[PDB]
RNA sequence: UUUGGUGCCCAUGUCGCUGUGGAAACACCUGGUUCCAUUUCGAACCCAGCAGUUAAGCACAGUGGAGCCGAAUGUAGCUGUUUCAGUGAGAAUAGGAAAGCACCAAGC
RNA sequence: CGGUCGCCUCCUAAAAGGUAACGGAGGCGUACAAAGGUACCUUCAGUACGGUUGGAAAUCGUAUGUAGAGUGUAAUGGUGUAAGGGUGCUUGACUGUGAGACAUACAGGUCGAACAGGUGAGAAAUCAGGUCAUAGUGAUCCGGUGGUCCAGUAUGGAAUGG
RNA sequence: UGGAGGUAAAGCUACUGAAUGUAUGAUGGCGCCACCUAGGCGUACUGAAUACAAUUAAACUCUGAAUGCCAUUUAUUUUA
């Protein structure tokens, strides 16, 4: 469960996911990568699920990198509460993925297993994923 | 059922102090008119421009106000009042 | 930590900033620069950034560094200022404490018609 | 509110002409300042007045 | 600086074995104080 | 001082010849012997500090200025605005007088002056002497503070190289082991 | 023109490295008896003199090392109307860069 | 029912300003006869080395370091020769005023050239009508206190007012 | 035409936090010895600092627009 160790402000304004890709746009640690095509909020739970899926379908020597990190927190008012009397308390952390950000990358294992691995990683995430390779 | 709700603690704000630039470049000015109000010297004073007890810049003579950029990496701003200088 | 001249330059930067900030009547500025051997004097005008009058031990051809030749330097520069028809002056030191040669030259300038 | 104020009165016409502040806990000694007096039209010693 | 109660007076110093009357400024009694171990009376220096 | 003239003539010629120094003042020159006898006991038994100064006073001929800390520490009971430590800086004739008196009278009286050198230069040419006890200094009567302490005599030089500082020390015969 | 002083400027002006220099001046330097000074020290400030001095500082030449500056193309954001025309960044880069502008005194 | 009611700082506030919510964070109802005024002098914190007590860290010397230091305070802005530190003398922490502006429904608030009187620092130029700036505050009525060139119910006082 | 600003954007070796991998690695945990206290050899592993490559921010900024705002210049229009 990826979680910031501490934050200066518990309840910040939400960060939009509409727009192009600011950073983490090109595979730069591995050479195959899973890009997103629709910005959305995805939480550390989906990240951990996808990472465990990748690790389970990896081998004995494959290596993986997680680019995105759930920096921003979000609140949720308790149920049966009418609006007012302040903001709700923070519940879960989501990493903000914009159209074009490479979330996971893999290397050091043959091509078919990595393609399958990225497929299973992307089926755990709501965004519609796509495979790209690293420029020589 | 309402079940009751907690209480918020920060709904407090102070009156807005009316700071900022008052006379724009090229505007004619007489002595004693405010050119720039600030909290801490955001605009330095030049010639024919004074300072107050609230870091307020005011004119000292007739003329056209004029801003001059100066300082390291061109990060400091300076204002002045170039006198009418009609000089026939 | 530094050398004497740099500290003298530092004091001069303070004095120049102060004079340029408060001299409202645009008086001529009688700058004296003292060295280990000699002391010179020049009257700048901070509105035009030029030199109106000048005087020096080299100009006056004296074995200076004494209070005696300081009297001569003050008299010469005061005579030149009177000839230039400027009498409203501001007096600043080169960054040295106003005393001895600087005080003698400044007082010498005052009895020859200067007002400061 | 706290009352740190004190009154300063002349010592020639015995008129009170100034109002200032003083900490009785820290400063124990009476003020003996010298200020302008409207009546005497000069500078004169002004002392603390109850 | 000056105007002091402790005067630094040039006092001579004698030593055992080797006389070596070294004159050094100090604020003490004005006479030939004899030192028992001086620099020259030490196995380390010579 | 006659040894001051000895310093002038001898140091000039030998160092100049020793390194083919192109100017007589290229040779290193010693500047100031700072003495700093500081103690934190002034936080509680202030009286002691006063006596400290006088002994320091009685040793150098310059009245000591008491120094103040630039911070505050609870564990040491330290607080800003207090006087903890005196520093004296001797120059001109008096500095050579005190230096000569130390090396010739005070130092060889040290219980075991076996010395420490080569491993004392700060890398810029300086030198610090950590004295262990005060009673050994001749300019001190038996009556003193209830606690006895040492000294931190230090040295400065015109040169910036520690090796040239050591060379001056060897030319001056400062008696340390092999240095 | 060069040296010395200074103002304007506020790194393409810096930090550093390597060499050269002094005629006059600038500096270190020589002493504290005078005016003046140390929260203590003629260190500094202040005196009165230039014996020595080119280490410094200072001034020149080289040095692209650090720091600084940074083109064109393209792109992101904007304004309109389009779903295309302008506006155009930041980052990155080729690369520049060993300051510049005036006044005064001296031999020139 | 709980919470809040005046004033100050930041964000939301969309690069002029303004802009709300039981939106998100904090403080204030002060402190300084020096932490004011002037003249002079002076400039980080930290880190590296070297040194008795003394220790990770007290002080000293030297170098490095361009602000992470200080600027009484909650933040913001400003300020490293400054607005920070020290010293000497002082009280302008004045009197009567005040052209002209800002912002404002009003009431109130904020800046201020300049004049007269008499001062402080400083050789002088100059500066000083409280502090680096923004919170530290409550109208009217009523009564009390000091001064006073005004009134004093026929007149002189007094009472009582101004 | 000139200006004020610090948003969009972008960047985090230009700060404050958050934060990924690689390399060198303070540090501890973990051992095994000697030594009762000064310590030492490896560390399933934690991870200061540095270098390389990559990230995040209403209350982060070494930067950084357009629009909008103020004033002025010219042309036209209205007595508001
Ligand atoms: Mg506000
Ligand atoms: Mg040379
Ligand atoms: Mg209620
Ligand atoms: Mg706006
Ligand atoms: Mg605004
Ligand atoms: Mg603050
Ligand atoms: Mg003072
Ligand atoms: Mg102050
Ligand atoms: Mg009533
Ligand atoms: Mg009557
Ligand atoms: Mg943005
Ligand atoms: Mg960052
Ligand atoms: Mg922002
Ligand atoms: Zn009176
Ligand atoms: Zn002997």
């Amino acid at each position: 469960m990826l979680q910031p160790k501490r934050t200066k402000y518990r309840k910040p304004h939400n960060v939009s996911y509409e727009g192009k890709a600011k950073g983490n746009s090109y595979v730069a640690f591995g050479e195959y990568g899973l890009v997103a095509t629709k910005g959305n909020w995805i939480d550390a739970r989906a990240i951990e699920s996808a990472r465990i899926a990748i690790s389970k379908c990896l081998g004995k020597t494959g290596k993986m990198w997680i680019r995105i990190f759930p920096h921003m927190s979000k609140t949720k008012k308790p149920l049966e509460v009418r609006m007012g009397s302040g903001k709700g308390n923070p519940e879960f952390w989501v990493a903000v993925v914009k159209q074009g950000t490479v979330m996971f990358e893999v290397a050091n294992i043959p091509e078919s297993q990595m393609i399958k691995a990225l497929t299973r990683a992307g089926h755990k995430l709501p965004v519609t994923w796509k495979i790209l390779k690293r420029e020589e | 059922s309402k079940k009751g709700v907690g209480s918020t603690k920060n709904g407090r704000d102070s009156h807005a102090k009316r700071l900022g630039a008052k006379k724009a470049d090229g505007q004619m000015i007489r002595t004693g008119q405010i050119i720039y109000r600030q909290r801490g010297t955001r605009v330095y004073p030049g010639v024919n421009v004074g300072l107050g007890s609230d870091d307020t810049l005011f004119a000292l003579s007739d003329g056209l106000v004029k801003y001059q950029k100066f300082g390291p990496k061109q990060g400091k701003t300076r204002v002045s009042v170039v006198k009418h200088k009609l000089d026939a | 930590m530094k050398t004497r001249t740099e500290q003298r330059r530092l004091r001069h930067k303070r004095i120049v900033k102060k004079i340029r900030a408060t001299n409202h009547d645009n008086r001529v500025v009688l700058m004296v620069i003292k060295s280990l051997n000699h002391i010179s004097v020049q009257a700048w005008d901070f509105s035009q950034n030029i030199v109106l009058a000048s005087s020096s031990s080299l100009a006056l051809k004296l074995k200076n560094g004494n209070k005696d030749n300081a009297k001569l330097v003050g008299q010469d520069i005061a005579d030149k200022l009177v000839k230039l028809k400027l009498t409203n002056v501001v007096f600043d030191t080169g960054g040295s404490k106003y005393h001895g040669r600087i005080a003698a030259l400044a007082e010498a300038a005052r009895e020859r018609g200067l007002n400061f | 509110a706290v009352k740190r104020s004190t009154r300063l009165g002349c010592n020639d016409c015995r008129e009170i002409n100034y109002l200032t502040f003083k900490n009785v806990k820290k400063n124990p000694e009476k003020l003996a300042l010298n200020k302008f007096c409207s009546r005497c039209r000069k500078v004169v010693v002004h002392k603390e007045v109850k | 600086k000056k105007d002091f109660h402790f005067p630094s007076q040039s006092v001579s110093f004698k030593c055992a074995s080797c006389s070596n009357s070294f004159t050094i400024e100090s604020t003490l009694k004005q006479k030939e104080i004899t030192i028992d171990i001086c620099g020259k009376c030490h196995p380390f220096y010579i | 001082n006659n040894l001051k003239a000895h310093y002038q003539k001898t140091i000039a010629k030998e160092l100049q010849k020793s390194f083919a120094f192109s100017s007589i003042m290229q040779v290193p020159r010693l500047e100031k012997i700072v003495i700093n006898m500081g103690v934190g006991d002034a936080i509680r038994d202030s009286k002691f500090l006063e006596s400290a100064l006088n002994e320091l006073h009685l040793i150098s001929g310059q009245k000591p200025v008491a120094t103040k800390a630039k911070n505050a520490i609870s564990t040491y009971k330290l607080r800003a605005g207090q006087l903890i430590g005196c520093k004296v800086t001797l120059r001109g004739e008096r500095m050579w007088a005190f230096l000569e008196k130390l090396i010739y009278v005070a130092l060889p009286r040290v219980r075991d002056f076996r010395g420490l050198s080569l491993k004392s230069f700060d890398g810029r040419g300086n030198y610090t002497i950590g004295i262990k006890e005060q009673i050994i200094f001749p300019e001190i009567v038996y009556d003193d503070i209830k606690r006895i302490r040492g000294f931190d005599v230090t040295l400065v030089t015109s040169t910036n190289k520690d090796s040239e500082a050591l060379a001056l020390l060897r030319a001056l015969n400062l008696p340390l082991v092999k240095g």
